[PDB]
């Protein structure tokens, strides 16, 4: 189950906030379920893989596309390239969004929504989704904010035994050179004092 | 700078093993007390890594450690790093987990010559004093 | 100004939730407002220090410790450190949170609470924060994991470039004593030759 809750202004009543729980099971095409709260009245319904299908066919477009459109919708995916109107009058229980654009307005979709006997379950049930996903976000930042300490740190003294090495190894080669330096000569006085006491025959 | 001269002149020589160059080195270095040098002195030791979640088994590597950059150091030095833990080892490092201690005693009564465990911490400060620090106190 | 959010179980009602709201300006010495709502209706309340300093009379005790525990009761919420049980007089409007050590009970405060005309207003506030909290956290993980996956870049670089010093260092050890060796070898043989003639004559 995947979940996204969104704020959307109503256009009946343009203060006051409205909001909307949409779900999924594996993907939004299968069919998904939508909530609308808004404080002291909710209500439920759900969309199937026909209908969306039947909506994408009657609107001689893309499958892909209208999918791609619906999620930049409804979860509020949408940026700078046009905005977004939403409708829905209380008595009539009959939803319905469009994209605006230079006073043209394209009926994106309709739903047809219902009443639930008790809000109180469903606004509870989203307030502890909400809660329950700050929590797990503030853990998960928090490990990550330890490794990265972690890394930082073995990041300097990774870098730290690097600068050691550098110098030492630079350095090492006259080290080894005099001494190579020193056993030779010795070996060269052998030689030389055996060559003069040969040629003192 | 003569010196140099007479080894630059020279081509190139490549028929020897690096066996035979280590068995070289070690005897020079006995020969004429090359030991005083800062490094070389990890030569005379075979150094093993518990890198391996299991002992003896190279297909199990846990790179992405502290370990790894202690090895390193260690292959820098001058210690022969071994990547199984034969008889002949006389240096076995452990990380900050004593989870397989007690397997390494074991390994180490079975075995006719014995290695001392010592832990990370006695390289990580050898290092500043470039001495065979003393390794009851890190045994 | 913080606020916090908490989640509490009532006696009366053991299947059914209720939502504190804690909310203070800068330490909870100064003061803070409370507030209960469980999706339909909401109460709330105003503690100053003039409260907790009667407070602070009746029992006897540090005030520092006083503000850490209320602190802990309604923001921590740690069971697993002796749990204590909120349970409210809805009628006679009497919500207190009594501590139930082992063998000992305490009654920790004493508080008291009014209906809001409007409950829907509050309830929009708490979610509308939750949400506004939900980008936050989302934002600053994505920060956190591009600075993270730096990171690791930074890391992997600095164990190669080591790797090839290293490797380097070894290489060039292993070709000067090569030399050396080839070098006191021919030495050796020249050396040996003259002797032979000691013997020889």
């Amino acid at each position: 189950m995947e979940r996204k809750i969104s704020r959307i202004h109503l256009v009946s009543e343009p203060s006051i906030t409205h909001f909307l729980q949409v779900s999924w099971e594996k993907t939004l095409e299968s069919g998904f379920v939508i909530t609308l709260t808004d404080g002291h009245s909710a209500w439920t319904g759900t969309v199937s893989e026909s209908e969306i299908s039947q909506e994408a066919d009657d609107m001689a477009m893309e499958k892909g596309k209208y999918v791609g459109e619906l999620r930049k919708a409804l979860l509020s995916g949408a940026g700078p390239a046009d905005v977004y109107t939403f409708n829905f009058s209380k008595e009539s229980c009959y939803f319905f969004f469009e994209k605006n654009l230079k006073d043209v307005s394209f009926r994106l979709g309709s739903f047809n929504l219902e009443k639930v006997e008790n809000p109180a379950e469903v606004i509870r049930e989203l307030i502890c989704y909400c809660l329950d996903t700050i929590a797990e976000n503030q853990a998960k930042n928090e490990h990550l904010q330890k490794e990265n300490e972690r890394l930082l740190r073995d990041w300097n003294d990774v870098q730290g035994r690097f600068e050691k090495c550098v110098s030492a190894k630079e350095a090492l080669e006259t080290d080894l050179y005099k001494r190579f330096i020193l056993v030779l000569n010795e070996k060269k006085t052998k030689i030389r004092s055996l060559h003069n006491k040969l040629l003192n025959a | 700078n003569q010196l140099k001269e007479v080894f630059s002149g020279i081509k190139n020589s490549n028929e020897q093993t690096p066996e035979e160059m280590a068995s070289l080195i070690a005897d020079l270095e006995y020969r004429y007390s090359w030991d005083c040098s800062p490094l070389s002195m990890f030569r005379r030791h075979t150094v093993y890594l518990d890198s391996y979640a299991v002992i003896n088994d190279l297909s199990t590597k846990n790179e992405g450690t502290r370990l790894a950059i202690k090895a390193l150091e260690l292959r820098f030095h001058g210690a022969k790093v071994v990547s199984c833990l034969a008889e002949g080892v006389s240096h076995v490092i452990i990380g900050e987990d004593h989870s397989r201690v007690a397997d390494f005693k074991a390994f180490r009564r079975t075995f006719k010559r014995k290695f001392k465990i010592l832990k990370e911490s006695w390289v990580t400060d050898s290092i500043d004093k470039c001495e065979l620090q003393e390794e009851n106190q890190y045994l």
